[PDB]
RNA sequence: AUAGGUUUGGUCCUAGCCUUUCUAUUAGCUCUUAGUAAGAUUACACAUGCAAGCAUCCCCGUUCCAGUGAGUUCACCCUCUAAAUCACCAGAUCAAAAGGGACAAGCAUCAAGCACGCAGCAAUGCAGCUCAAAACGCUUAGCCUAGCCACACCCCCACGGGAAACAGCAGUGAUUAACCUUUAGCAAUAAACGAAAGUUUAACUAAGCUAUACUAACCCAGGGUUGGUCAAUUUCGUGCCAGCCACCGCGGUACAC
RNA sequence: CCCCACUAUGCUUAGCCCUAAACCUCAACAGUUAAUCAACAAAACUGCUCGCCAGAACACUACGAGCCACAGCUUAAAACUCAAA
RNA sequence: GAGGAGACAAGUCGUAACAUGGUAAGUGUACUGGAAAGUGCACUUGGACGAACC
């Protein structure tokens, strides 16, 4: 089979590149002010319009600065599941605005996104915030991050740091200048021609709209007709929109974009590329769908041989069951496949597979659906919905198939609720932890 | 399979969308179908097992083909 | 279906396939489809000219006769065949449009001299 | 059917199953081009945009077209006669309601229905009516296709209630094996309106996607099969194991894997 | 299975029960022997009418229905299975 | 809950049927019994009685 696969345009020559804005990812430890120096940033109060108190999806906004340039604010969760989220915020970024709790120092998370930022390689401005309250001490902040090699201006360090109150909204405007004046020493540039390259930041199913996939584009624009694949998936752009849902008729570098029409949703981070034409679009879809199954095949392979072997070693020589009770099996729906991938990896993080084994019968993105009832009732399981919705006929349905749907609005919750049932299937409390 | 052929031939115990669970058999020359996959039936009787009328369909969902 | 209201209308519904529009004279209820029921066929019009350069056109003079007696309307174009076949008068529109083709005309001549 | 394979130690007969033929859907593998035709699995739920105006005001239209097949012997002929057109009229055309006749499949392990008739002006009287030549009943199905019948989210209906309605076009969630564009235009035909030039129309026209089909082509060909029915296997590996088969069957050192 | 004893029962009366390899496994009526006929059996047919059958087993079964029947009789399926019977 | 059927399949107890199958076989019906089945009453040949006298 020839290589019919669609790859990364070769790096733009410098006539091309043209200048683009900035892409800056807000990261930090959980309640350090984050989401409360975007909304300051952003002239709009979300941080009390929340489920939780608690950022559970990296969201991405285009804000207009007072001097009239624009920026691309990534705001990330801060909770420890969402380490993948963090990672590809991390990997999409331009700069890392590190927002560091004067009072609370640094913390795990907090050296978490310092080494996604400095895997990424990406530069770091230190935002210390909740400078008013007392014991800020932001020197002390400095010094702990020496250990982590954040180096302050102060001490030499190419890092800047800067004293904020995203609360009482002081020294942001001082903020904002620091970051205009590193997006110009980094001289960001793009091509804004040619087919498009972008990266997927989040995606869903939306019961008007489809399949919805929040991206930013990275080379190129993008227009109502283009033809976009990305990892398995691929759409003709039918309805572009902003973070306000409003059309927008172009995409330019660096801008965030909800983009609808993907055949398939594609996975959180993947990277969307332009094609010729639907035709294309699909014969590179089945390449790459090919290629993933000959790495299966391989695997299977590898698997096969052995059970073969074993079984022909066993004949040379010679020349349905009753689940039991320390089995959870759970089905996962989440609103995004960012949610999905963080319950995952907060299951695969289990451990205690002796006392009760945790089986992951089906995950999805979407509201509880009568196939996951079925699933549920086939396996005696208990669907786990994370900021899903139960309509009244599903509730009636696994009512009446024995099921339980145990739909849930914070992680931290959802991971509490599935620890009991795990220490309710033991013969107690559980030994597994999430951390 | 009923006499005079002697093997042990692959099967697998799917709940069917229409809500009935049935067994169905595993065609080619070894697979790796686990618990909680989905695969695509079609008819079809397995001539030498008694009471397999379904036979799980090669390269779709989670059934791959035969490796070479 | 019990239509409410209505009348016969001689038209011509459309045939053929897609860019060889081909017509069927017929004698139907106004509010049938264009391409639906209809009372009796009256004959037929090849828009596009045969090899020969014609525009064949059938028309059942006497059923046609016979159904305006009844009471049936005309539909703007099949008036404007009539009026070419000189079964009828020509239609005032059809006049009218020969004179601002004549007038656009006229027009152009103008400025293509005026070069 | 021009038939063929298969019961047995063997033959004849009877019989079932299967093969060969032709379509359509789905799946697997594979695919270059142009013209044309056709296109959700579902009467489950729907974001968004559009789909009905015209016009010197009143009127007229939005009851049409387009859609679906949930329901289902309201569809066909005759009688009678509404509405509508024939500038007013005329009977003519068209065609409701009403009456008469006809009108799907399966089950009789659905055999009885329970007032299902008649006379009289009425009063009231008679005790009858349907049915093994299939009444009554249950299940299934849109049909008899220039098209026709039915439904229009459900409560047959729709005052009222449940509730907030795409079974109009494009599109979407769910669901299924089943999965097309959130295109342009009123240039043509049709409809609505106007006295008219004209205006509106997701009807329709012209385009978009799709090997689902037909036609045409390219100096870039795959799929299946190769024991018999049935066209066509060399050498290896395996050795009643791995596996194969539409039927008969093959594999214990293979023209069948 | 052979021997001995004995009871229901075999008999009568009056009611039930309604089954048989209830088979001459060959329906009733009329007619023919003419040009034959898978095999066996009790030669082969023509006209007419009624009754019944549509692979095997499930099955003189299950459910429903009727019956003086109560471990019953009549009517009588389907699922699963097979390539035979 | 339990039963029935069919299939797969080996053992187990017997040998009920197929030859006069070693008590001829079977139908109906009744009693009895580890289990095919035994016997009673009537019925069929889908058994024979060898086919002159002997
Ligand atoms: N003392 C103080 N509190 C502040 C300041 N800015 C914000 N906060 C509060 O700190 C808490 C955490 O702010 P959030 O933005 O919700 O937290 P976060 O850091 O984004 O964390 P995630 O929930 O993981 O996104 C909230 O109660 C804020 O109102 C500040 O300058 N000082
Ligand atoms: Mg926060
Ligand atoms: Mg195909
Ligand atoms: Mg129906
Ligand atoms: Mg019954
Ligand atoms: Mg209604
Ligand atoms: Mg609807
Ligand atoms: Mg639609
Ligand atoms: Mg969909
Ligand atoms: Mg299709
Ligand atoms: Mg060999
Ligand atoms: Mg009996
Ligand atoms: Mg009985
Ligand atoms: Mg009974
Ligand atoms: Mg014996
Ligand atoms: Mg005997
Ligand atoms: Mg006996
Ligand atoms: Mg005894
Ligand atoms: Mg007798």
């Amino acid at each position: 089979r020839k290589n019919k696969d669609a790859v990364r345009r070769p790096q733009a020559d410098p006539a091309l590149l043209t200048p683009r804005s900035p892409v800056v990812t807000i990261m930090g430890h959980v309640d350090h002010g984050k989401t409360t120096l975007l909304d300051k940033f952003r002239k709009t109060q979300v941080a009390a319009v929340e489920t939780g108190g608690i950022t559970q999806h990296i969201g991405a906004f285009l804000v207009s600065l007072p001097s009239g340039e624009k920026i691309t604010f990534l705001d990330t969760p801060g909770h420890a599941a969402f380490s993948a989220m963090r990672a590809r915020g991390a990997q999409v970024t331009d700069i890392v605005v590190l927002v560091v709790a004067a009072d609370d120092g640094v913390m795990k998370q907090t050296v978490e996104s310092i080494q996604h930022a400095k895997d990424a390689q990406v530069p770091i401005i230190l935002a210390v915030n909740k400078c008013d309250k007392a014991e800020a001490d932001p020197e002390k902040v400095k010094k702990e991050l020496l250990a982590y090699d954040v180096v302050c201006e102060d001490y030499g360090g190419d890092v800047q740091a800067v004293p904020v109150s995203a609360l009482t909204g002081d020294n942001l405007m001082a903020l904002a200048e620091a970051t205009v004046a590193l997006a110009e020493m980094l001289e960001l540039k793009a091509d804004p021609n040619g087919p498009v390259e972008g990266t997927v930041i989040e995606s869903f199913t939306d019961k008007g709209r489809g399949l919805v996939t929040t991206a930013i584009i990275q080379r190129g624009t993008l227009r109502k007709g283009s033809v976009l694949v990305a990892g398995k998936c691929w759409a003709k752009v039918r309805l572009m929109f902003d973070e306000n849902g409003k059309t927008i008729d172009e995409a330019y570098p660096s801008m965030p974009v909800g983009i609808t029409g993907w055949r398939d949703l594609p996975s959180a981070g993947e990277e969307i590329l332009e094609v010729e034409s639907e035709p294309r679009a699909r014969e590179v879809v089945d390449w790459r769908k090919y290629e993933q199954e000959q790495e299966k095949g391989q695997e299977d392979l590898k698997i096969i041989e052995e059970k073969r072997k074993e079984h022909k070693e066993a004949h040379q020589k010679a020349r349905k069951r009753e689940r039991d009770s320390n089995v959870l099996s759970v089905i996962i729906k989440g609103d995004v496949d960012g949610s999905v991938e963080a319950i995952l990896n907060i299951i695969d993080t289990y451990d205690a597979s002796h006392e009760c084994e945790l089986e992951l019968v089906h995950f999805g993105v979407g509201d509880v659906s009568a196939n996951d009832v079925n699933l549920a009732e086939t396996f005696d399981g208990v669907i786990y919905g994370f900021n899903v919705n139960a309509g009244n006929v599903i509730q009636q349905s696994a009512a009446k198939k024995g099921v339980k749907i145990k739909l849930h609005k914070i992680i931290y919750r959802l991971v509490e609720d599935l620890q009991e049932e795990l220490s309710s299937r033991l013969p107690a409390k559980t030994s597994w932890d999430p951390g | 399979p009923k006499k005079p052929n002697s093997a042990n031939r692959k099967c697998c115990r799917v709940r069917l969308s229409t809500g009935r669970e049935a067994v169905c058999f595993i065609p080619g020359e070894g697979h790796t179908l686990q618990e909680h996959q989905i695969v695509l039936v079609e008819g079809g009787r397995t001539q030498d097992l008694p009471g397999v009328k379904l036979t799980v369909v090669r390269g779709k969902y989670d059934c791959g083909h035969v490796q070479k | 279906k019990a239509y409410r209201g209505g009348h016969l209308t001689i038209r011509l519904a459309l045939g053929g396939c897609t860019n060889r529009p081909f017509y069927r004279i017929v004698a139907a209820h106004n509010k049938c489809p264009r391409d639906g029921r209809f009372v009796e066929q009256l004959g037929s019009y090849d828009p596009l000219p045969n090899s020969h350069g014609e525009k064949l056109v059938a028309l059942n003079l006497d059923r046609i006769r016979h159904w305006i007696g009844c009471g049936a309307h005309l539909s703007k174009p099949m008036e404007k065949l009539l009026g070419l076949a000189g079964f009828f008068p020509l239609h005032p529109m059809m006049i009218t449009n020969a004179e601002r083709l004549r007038r656009k005309r006229a027009r152009e001549v103008l400025l293509a001299s005026q070069k």
